[PDB]
C-alpha cells in the first residue's frame, strides 16, 4: 500500500511530461480532461493533478473551446477547499484566453462565479484614519 | 468628390513618376558596418532567432 | 532621457519613439494632398483653356521629366524638392548607436530597435507604402464615412475575438445593415482591409474555421457586383475561397 | 464584464489613489497599473490604433492650409479623420500622468 502511494504520486508526473511539448497531447487531454476534472478534484495528490490540468489548459485551443460548467464550478470549489497556491490563480489564467482570443462566454461565467461571492480574494477599501484620544489622566 | 477622384488620380501619377533612386541603403549599411557583440552581428543573430523550431515562416518585412 | 537604464526600459522607450515617427509620416501624407489639390484645380483650368487622367499624368510626367507645361512645371519641381527634404532621425541614429554599444539581450527589443532604424533612415519607402494606402475625401458627406469606419472597426474587434459567441453574429448583422443602408457606395473607391470585403472574408473563413455565415456570403456577393476591378480582386480571393470550400 | 470587474474594487477611486500612491510591492504596483489600463480602459486605444494605421484625407480649407516646410522640422494640426471614442478622469488623468513623468525624472536622479 505504501508502495502504491508512491507509485500513484509518480505516474501523474509521467503523464504531464508526456503531454509537455505535444499540441496533440493536448487533445488526448480533452476527453481525458472531463474525466480529469473529476479526478483532479481529489485528495492525496494535488500538485500532479494541478500540473496536468495546467498543461492541458495551456496545451491547445481546442481544449479551451471545450468546457463544462459543472467542471468550472468544480475547479473553483477545489480552489476554495484548498488554500491558494498561486496555483488556483494560474489555473484561472489558463482557463482565460486561448489565446488567441479568450471565449467571452466562458470568461464571463467563470468571472461571475468567482467574483460574485466576494469571498476570494482579498478586498480593499480606502479608510480614513481610525483615531482617538481621551481627556484625563485616569478616570475610573 | 469628382475633384477628389481627380486628386487621387494625380497622387497616383505623382507616386508613379516619383520613384527615382539614390537609395543610400549602401551608405547606411556601410555606416552600420563600421559601427564583443557584432554591430550588426546582432542583426544576424536576430535573424537566426527569427527563426528556429517554427512550423512556418511569415514574410516579416523588417527581415526581407 | 539619455540615462543608462535596464534594457526593458529600452523597449518601452523604443515604443514611444515609434509612436512619434508615425505621427510624422501622417503629416507628410496630409501635405501631399494639399499640394495635389490646388495644382489639380489649376490644371483643370488649363485643360478648360485648351483616360483624361492618363493624359494628365502624361503631361505631369513630361513636366517633371512635354505638353502645356506652363510656368508651373517650375512649381512642381519646387514641391518635389520639399518632399525630398530629420533631427528626430539623427536622434534615432544616435539611439541605434548606443543600443549597438552594449549588446542587446531579448529579441523583441532588438526587433523593435531594428525596424525603427530602418524606417528612420530608409525613409522614402515608407512614403511609397503610404501613397499606396491614402484615401482622399471630398468636402461632402463624411458623417456617413465616419459611421462606416466605426462599423468596420467593430468588425475588426469581432475578428480579434474571442472564439465567436453569436453576439459577434448580431454585430455582423449590423455591419451588413450599414451596407444595406447605402453608406459604402461610391465604396469601390472607398475600400480598405483586403478591401472591407476581404477583411470580412478573412473573418468568415475564421468563422468557417451559420445564419451569420450565410449573411456574410451575401455581403461578399453584394460587394462583388460593385467593381469589375473589385471583381478581379474578389476573384483572386475567390480562388482562395474555392480552395477552402473544397 | 470588464466594466463590471471595474465596478469592482479596486474602484475608479481606488485606482486613482493607487496611481497617486507611491511604494508598495512591485508585483502589486505593476498589476495595478495593468488593471487600470485594461479596464480604465485601454481597449479603446487598441481599436483606435488599428483604425489609425490607414490614412484618411478630408477636404476642408482649414485642412487645405496644412503643408510642411523643409527649413524647418518639428514633432506635432491633423486633418486625418478617426472615429471619436465611445468611452474617467480623462484630461484629469492626463494631468496626473504628466505630473508623474516629472516626478519620475526627479526620482530618476542618479543613484
Amino acid at each position: 500500500a505504501e508502495s502504491w502511494k508512491e507509485i500513484v504520486n509518480l505516474l501523474y508526473e509521467l503523464l504531464a511530461s508526456l503531454i509537455r511539448g505535444n499540441r496533440a497531447n493536448c487533445a488526448l487531454f480533452s476527453t481525458n480532461l472531463d474525466w480529469v476534472v473529476s479526478k483532479l478534484d481529489r485528495l492525496e495528490a494535488s500538485s500532479g493533478i494541478l500540473e496536468v490540468l495546467y498543461c492541458v489548459l495551456i496545451e491547445s485551443p481546442e481544449v479551451l473551446n471545450i468546457i463544462q460548467e459543472n467542471h468550472i464550478k468544480s475547479i473553483i470549489s477545489l480552489l476554495d477547499k484548498h488554500g491558494r497556491n498561486h496555483k488556483v490563480l494560474d489555473v484561472l489564467c489558463s482557463l482565460c484566453v486561448c489565446n488567441g482570443v479568450a471565449v467571452r462566454s466562458n470568461q464571463d461565467l467563470i468571472t461571475e462565479n468567482l467574483l460574485p461571492g466576494r469571498e476570494l480574494l482579498l478586498q480593499t477599501n480606502l479608510i480614513n484614519y481610525v483615531t482617538s484620544i481621551r481627556p484625563n489622566i485616569f478616570v475610573g | 468628390p469628382t475633384h477628389r477622384a481627380c486628386n487621387m488620380f494625380l497622387e497616383s501619377y505623382k507616386a508613379a513618376w516619383i520613384l527615382t533612386e539614390d537609395h543610400s541603403f549602401e551608405d547606411r549599411m556601410i555606416d552600420d558596418l563600421s559601427k564583443p557583440d557584432p554591430l550588426h552581428q546582432l542583426v544576424l543573430h536576430f535573424s537566426r532567432t527569427a527563426l528556429t523550431e517554427k512550423s512556418k515562416l511569415d514574410e516579416d518585412y523588417l527581415y526581407m | 532621457l539619455q540615462m543608462k537604464l535596464p534594457e526593458s526600459v529600452k523597449l518601452q522607450m523604443c515604443n514611444l519613439l515609434e509612436y512619434f515617427c508615425d505621427q510624422e509620416l501622417q503629416h507628410r501624407v496630409e501635405s501631399l494632398a494639399a499640394f495635389a489639390e490646388r495644382y489639380v484645380d489649376k490644371l483643370q483650368a488649363n485643360q478648360r483653356s485648351r483616360d483624361f487622367h492618363q493624359d494628365l499624368l502624361a503631361h505631369c510626367g513630361i513636366q517633371l521629366e512635354p505638353e502645356e507645361e506652363t510656368s508651373l512645371s517650375s512649381r512642381l519641381r519646387s514641391l518635389l524638392e520639399t518632399v525630398r527634404l530629420s533631427l528626430q532621425e539623427l536622434v534615432s541614429h544616435m539611439v541605434v548607436r548606443w543600443a549597438q554599444e552594449d549588446y542587446v539581450q531579448s529579441p523583441e527589443l532588438v526587433r523593435a530597435m531594428f525596424s525603427l532604424l530602418h524606417r528612420q533612415y530608409d525613409g522614402l519607402g515608407e512614403l511609397l507604402r503610404a501613397l499606396p494606402r491614402a484615401y482622399t475625401i471630398s468636402p461632402s458627406s463624411v458623417e456617413d464615412t465616419m459611421s462606416l469606419l466605426e462599423c468596420l472597426g467593430q468588425i475588426r474587434s469581432l475578428l480579434i475575438v474571442q472564439m465567436g459567441p453569436q453576439e459577434e453574429n448580431l454585430m455582423i448583422q449590423s455591419i451588413g445593415n450599414i451596407m444595406n443602408n447605402k453608406v459604402f457606395y461610391q465604396h469601390p473607391n472607398l475600400m480598405r482591409a483586403l478591401g472591407m470585403h476581404e477583411t470580412v472574408m478573412e473573418v468568415m473563413v475564421n468563422v468557417l474555421g451559420p445564419k451569420m455565415v450565410t449573411s456574410c456570403c451575401r455581403f461578399l456577393c453584394y460587394f462583388c457586383r460593385i467593381s469589375r476591378q473589385n471583381q478581379r480582386s474578389m476573384f483572386d480571393h475567390l480562388s482562395y475561397l474555392l480552395e477552402n470550400s473544397g | 464584464r470588464v466594466a463590471h470587474a471595474l465596478c469592482s474594487h479596486v474602484d475608479q477611486a481606488q485606482l486613482l489613489h493607487a496611481l497617486e500612491d507611491a511604494h508598495l510591492p512591485g508585483p502589486l504596483r505593476a498589476g495595478y497599473y495593468d488593471l487600470l489600463i485594461s479596464i480604465h480602459l485601454e481597449s479603446a486605444c487598441r481599436s483606435r490604433r488599428s483604425m489609425l494605421s490607414e490614412y484618411i484625407v478630408p477636404l476642408t480649407p482649414e485642412t487645405r492650409a496644412i503643408t510642411l516646410f523643409p527649413p524647418g522640422r518639428k514633432g506635432g494640426v491633423t486633418t486625418s479623420l478617426r472615429p471619436p471614442h465611445h468611452f474617467i478622469p480623462l484630461e484629469a488623468l492626463r494631468d496626473k500622468a504628466l505630473r508623474m513623468l516629472g516626478e519620475a525624472v526627479r526620482d530618476g536622479g542618479q543613484h
